[PDB]
């Protein structure tokens, strides 16, 4: 599986509407390429993907 | 690369796991793997 290391997290717009109105980038260092699993460990936001 | 990668050609040494292979979507530097699909 994949390693990542120094992620820093961000968010670029957001709108609290009953769509997804609100996109975040991930930065990070990674030394091959492949698929993760992506969760927020939070109730206040529901994620997509 | 590993058993489980595919290199986008030999002129390229970027190697992405074989379950991106004709997924719609131009995982290779120039789409390589999208070709002859
Ligand atoms: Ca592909």
């Amino acid at each position: 599986a994949p390693t990542i290391i120094d992620l820093t997290c961000t968010v670029a717009t957001c709108t609290h509407s009953s769509d997804f109105g609100g996109v975040l980038t991930l930065t990070y260092k990674t030394d091959k390429n492949g698929d993760c699993s992506v969760h927020s460990h939070s109730n206040v936001a529901t994620l997509q993907e | 690369c590993r058993i489980h990668e595919i290199s986008c050609g030999a002129h390229s040494t970027q190697c992405i796991p074989v379950s991106w292979r004709c997924d719609g979507e131009n995982d290779c530097d120039s789409g390589e793997d999208e070709e002859n699909c």
